[PDB]
């Protein structure tokens, strides 16, 4: 039914221009160097650029529509490493943003003492470098289906490392930090004129962590089920499910913008000003 | 061209050293939290500052809970304050020490608070309201000679709020008077301000051992609200 | 006797008004309507000077037009090299609050002030190579607003005590006090002849004083609110003042009269700093509404906007050779406009 | 005494200000025009300067 | 120049009505917020009442609540304080002060030192 055709083109046309816009807005902001969260937001926007561009366009258009005649040795298995590094970069830019939010909310006084823009650049480039360095063993990634698979001893360890590095650790630490923030800002006595205060922050934090968990769970569950188990190899059940599970990750990566940047009114006003700036 | 090259290298080395020194100072400037004291002429500014020093501009340095604060008490200046008050925009909180026993200057204190709250460079700073001289207020109300209703006609049609938290040894009349002053300040505080800055009322005396903790809680809440507004959490 | 004194004061005031009316004839705008309009002036940003931690109140371009000084409430008196964007010096002030900065024509001394009521003077060319307090001037009462260097030995300083005092750094004494203002005097500018200067107070008055005789030669009035920006015309027979009522005036010394009002309906924010160019067609004035304006001094028409700043623009300085202008705002940024 | 002294200072200052030679303001306007037109060429801000002379670009 | 001249004010026994008229010139009357300030013999300065630009934001001091009536006529550049039911404590000098900055709701105009933007005041004796 051309589900990839109808879905991935829309995903590109929705995510890529919006993330380019937020990149150009955040790059030229004067207050970008004054405060730290905008640097992480720009990093996440750039990670979105790499993820959507490389994965959605290059891989899941070229090798799925007009390619896979490509020799797998050098080019395909280098582009796969690049895609995996992009995904890891997106997740491990999301993580430090959550840590910074937790610090700035639970410990308002020491936020500037423990977080400063000089450390922000170090931690914003170290994650990129370590993702690119840690993705180089993903060169030997198990080609899915194809003529034969063979349960090579590197396949299970690669899958387990990918799971622990994309879902298991980030989701657990998001759960812990968001639960701590919610408990601290709900149990402690806040201002009297703050009736519509705890509900909004609790809903936002919990919906962020819940949408991340629910949009990245199927892929991990599926790859673990493929590593273990005794699949029946029904082409519909094992491959259409594979496609629907793989599309949810890119859906999450695309909606990360709507979750983070679009919510803030200070960004909505800038977008409104800049949409008519060219004319 | 050698002279130009070595001059450029010397300038670059000096610039690098200045960058290092400025970063080292930057590690200090944000650590301290700036404070400012404002109020009437006879308000207990220097009394509170001197009292908690143990724990022109008359500065003071103190650290509590592993973070330090800096309080500014200008007293070597004139009584016209529309020009040097713009300097204190980048201040974490403003402490408004106010007279509570002398009701003659209460109107002037309210006008001063109204000017600060509605100021078009001080509309971001949270204001800490210290109702100083509570013991003298209790002594004056119990005496009954002052006739608090003379200075404020609408005090007669007033009752203690439902959320009042009087001390066990207090009197309904004195708690009524202090909460009346508190509400008179808060009605000015509440009338303007769309959540940008918050006013916290606090019943404090000059010789009080917990004056630092009140400022701690006020500053913590103010910075928490500022960070929440800064983030998407609003 | 007091009633008679008030009556004769009013008589002299209306006599002065009648003299001004007799010396009116025609307006400058009517007789200068034949000038070719300058048109749009597009000034971009050349280099951004970002090394400060707090807001900036005072800057002063050097005589060599190569290096400039800046102020910050952290306590820094950084001397910048605009051509290379290199910080050649960084002076840690004793008092965190500084509002005035002056650069000596000799290039060896840099001044600072603030709420400390101290006009500290720092020397640069020293054997040990480290900056230090040359002299600690004291004697003022109000907040110190604007100081300027007459020469290497004398400076004129304005404070919040309604007085302007001329000092002697060598002996550290107040040679003459100019006590004629009602409100806080904020900005003063030095004429090219270094013998007369004009000071602006918070009483909508501009007073032209005589440096030698130490008296107010004449006074200028016509603003509605307090004025905090003032600057001599290069010729020395005119000067512009910027008040808080979103108006810029241009009083001439010889005629004691207002010439134009540089204001617009859509401007509601007050002027902070003003600075003429090296010719006269260019009158730059700072503003509170996160930008700067470039007025034409001969037609009262807006020509160009130096937008690109956050918070309040609190200073404005044009180089002696007129190559560029620097606008520092509260965002701890200094921008060079060509 | 203080009020009388202040009034005396004010009246003497204003009478000093009154005894000042006034000049026709159109002559001042002509002088301003002459000085402004006589230095248009040397102004870098008014007339744009080539990038070779300007050291900021 | 900015001139603030007050009109009216005479010896009136307790009771009666007095109309204090403020003459304003040299500035736009509508933009600026104005107020009245008193000066009792042997005491300092105090604030009486103030009105905003439109005149619908009237406020009064604690001492007098219904005994005064402050209003403005922006067309004729005049400020009035209709006073009645006087008391012997109101034997002060009334100055027609004006807040410095146009288009704002904050002003510091109770200074003991000679505030620039206010008149000499008219004496009222009860
Ligand atoms: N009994 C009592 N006395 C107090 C209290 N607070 C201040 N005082 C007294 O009030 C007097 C004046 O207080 P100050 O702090 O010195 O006033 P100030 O701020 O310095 O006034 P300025 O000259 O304008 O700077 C002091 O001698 C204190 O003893 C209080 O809470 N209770
Ligand atoms: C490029 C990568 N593409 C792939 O990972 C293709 N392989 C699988 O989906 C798969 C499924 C079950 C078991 C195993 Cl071991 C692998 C990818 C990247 C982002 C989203 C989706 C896909
Ligand atoms: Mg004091």
């Amino acid at each position: 039914g051309f589900v990839p055709v109808v879905y991935y083109s829309l995903l590109l046309c929705l995510g890529l221009p919006a993330n380019i816009l937020t990149v150009i807005i955040l790059s030229q902001l004067v207050a970008r160097r004054q405060k730290s969260v905008y640097n992480y937001l720009l990093a996440l926007a750039a990670a979105d650029i790499l993820v959507l561009f490389f994965i959605v366009f290059v891989d899941f258009l070229l090798e799925d529509f007009i390619l896979n005649m490509q020799m797998p040795q050098v080019p395909d298995k280098i582009i796969e490493v690049l895609e995996f590094s992009s995904i890891h970069t997106s997740i491990w830019i999301t993580v430090p943003l959550t840590i910074d939010r937790y610090i700035a909310v639970c410990h308002p006084l020491k936020y500037h003492t423990v977080s400063y823009p000089a450390r922000t650049r170090k931690v914003i480039v170290s994650v990129y470098i370590t993702c690119f360095l840690t993705s180089i063993p993903y060169y030997w990634w198990p080609n899915i289906w194809t003529e034969d698979y063979i349960s090579t001893s590197v396949h299970h360890v690669l899958i387990w490392i990918h799971c622990f590095t994309v879902y298991l650790v980030p989701c657990s630490i998001f759960f812990i930090l968001n639960s701590i923030i919610v408990y601290k800002l709900r149990r402690k006595s806040n201002f009297r004129l703050r009736g519509y205060s705890t509900g909004k922050t609790t809903a936002i934090l919990f919906t962020i962590t819940s949408i991340f968990a629910t949009l990245w769970a199927p892929r991990i569950i599926m790859i673990l089920y493929h590593l273990y188990g005794a699949p029946i190899q029904n082409r519909w059940l094992v491959h259409i499910m594979s496609d629907i599970a793989n599309m949810l990750a890119l859906l999450n990566t695309a909606i990360n913008f709507f979750l983070y940047c679009f919510i803030s009114k200070r960004f909505r006003t800038m977008a409104a000003a800049t949409l008519k700036a060219f004319f | 061209t050698e002279d130009q090259r070595n001059e450029e290298k010397a300038q670059r080395e000096a610039n690098k050293k200045i960058e290092k020194q400025l970063q080292k100072d930057k590690q200090v400037y944000r650590a301290t939290h700036r404070l400012l004291l404002l109020g009437a002429d006879n308000s207990g500014k220097s009394t509170i500052v001197k009292q908690m020093r143990i724990l022109g501009i008359f500065e003071t340095k103190f650290q509590v809970d592993k973070v330090n604060f800096h309080m500014f008490d200008v007293g070597g200046q004139r009584d016209e304050r529309r020009k040097w008050i713009q300097c204190f925009n980048d201040v974490t909180a403003i402490i408004f020490v106010v007279d509570s026993s002398d009701y003659n200057r209460l109107q002037e204190a309210l006008n001063l608070f109204k000017s600060i709250w509605n100021n078009r460079w001080l509309r971001t700073i949270s204001v800490i309201l210290f109702l100083n001289k509570q013991d003298l207020l209790a002594e004056k109300v119990l005496a009954g000679k002052s006739k608090i209703e003379d200075y404020f006609p609408e005090f007669a049609r007033y009752t203690t709020p439902e959320d009042a938290t009087p001390e066990p040894g207090e009197d309904p009349r004195v708690t009524r008077a202090k909460y009346f002053i508190r509400d008179e300040f808060l009605r000015i505080s509440t009338a303007s301000g769309d959540g940008r800055h918050y006013c916290y009322p606090h019943f404090t005396c000059a010789v009080d051992t917990e004056n630092a903790r009140r400022i701690f809680n006020d500053c913590k809440d103010a910075i928490l609200q500022m960070n929440l507004r800064e983030y998407n959490l609003v | 006797e007091l009633d008679q004194l008030r009556q004769e004061a009013e008589q002299l005031k209306n006599q002065i008004r009648d003299a001004r009316k007799a010396c009116a004839d025609a307006t400058l705008s009517q007789i200068t309507n034949n000038i070719d309009p300058v048109g749009r002036i597009q000034m971009r940003t050349r280099r951004t000077l970002r090394g400060h931690l707090a807001k900036i109140y005072a800057m002063h371009w050097g005589t060599d037009s190569r290096l400039l000084v800046s102020a910050s409430q952290d306590g820094k008196l950084i001397i910048w090299d605009s051509y290379t964007t290199n910080k050649v010096h960084a002076i840690p002030l004793r008092s965190s609050w500084v509002m005035t900065c002056a650069y000596a024509p000799s290039g060896n001394y840099v001044a600072c002030g603030g709420l400390d009521n101290i006009c500290s003077i720092y020397n640069l060319k020293t054997r040990e190579g480290n900056v230090r307090v040359s002299r600690e001037l004291a004697g003022h009462t109000g907040y110190l607003s604007c100081c300027r260097f007459l020469d290497d030995n004398q400076i004129v300083t304005s404070s919040g005590d309604t007085t302007c005092a001329l000092w002697d750094i060598e002996t550290g004494q107040q040679t003459t006090t100019f006590t004629g203002h009602t409100g806080d005097v904020m900005s003063l500018s030095l004429a090219p002849d270094t013998r007369l200067f004009v000071s602006g107070a918070c009483d909508a008055s501009a007073k032209l004083w005589d440096v030698r005789e130490g008296m107010c030669r004449q006074t200028f009035t016509g603003h509605e609110s307090d004025i905090n920006a003032i600057c001599f015309f290069p010729n020395g027979n005119a000067f512009a003042t910027g008040s808080d009522d979103a108006t810029c005036r241009l009083f001439d010394l010889r005629a004691d009269q207002e010439l134009m009002t540089y204001s617009h309906d859509n401007i509601i924010c007050g002027i902070t700093s003003v600075s003429f160019s090296k010719s006269g067609r260019l009158l730059l004035a700072g503003y509170d509404d996160f930008n700067c304006n470039v007025w034409d001094a001969l037609k009262a028409d807006r020509a160009g906007v130096l937008a690109g700043h956050d918070n309040r623009v609190s200073c404005l300085g044009v180089t002696d050779d007129g190559m560029a202008v620097a606008t520092g705002s509260w965002d701890s940024f200094l921008k060079i406009w060509n | 005494t203080a009020s009388i002294a202040q009034a005396r200072k004010l009246v003497e200052q204003l009478k000093m200000e009154a005894n000042i030679d006034r000049i026709k303001v159109s002559k001042a306007a002509a002088d301003l025009m002459a000085y402004c037109e006589a230095h248009a060429k040397e102004d870098p801000l008014l007339t744009p300067v080539p990038a070779s002379e300007n050291p900021f670009r | 120049q900015v001139q603030l001249q007050e009109s009216g004010g005479g010896l009136v026994q307790p009771g009666g009505s007095l109309r204090l008229s403020c003459a304003a010139s040299g500035f736009t009357f509508s933009n600026y917020k104005m107020n009245w300030v008193r000066q009792a013999p042997g005491k300092g300065l105090e604030w009486v009442s103030d009105i905003s630009q439109s005149g619908a934001s009237i406020s009064y001091t604690g001492s007098v609540k219904g005994r005064f009536t402050i209003s403005r006529d922006n067309a004729k550049n005049t400020l009035y304080l209709q006073m009645n039911s006087l008391k012997p404590e109101d034997t002060a000098v009334y100055y027609c002060a004006r807040c410095p900055a146009p288009f704002t709701r904050d002003c510091f105009d109770v200074t003991s030192t000679t505030y620039a933007y206010r008149g000499q005041g008219t004496q009222v004796t009860v």
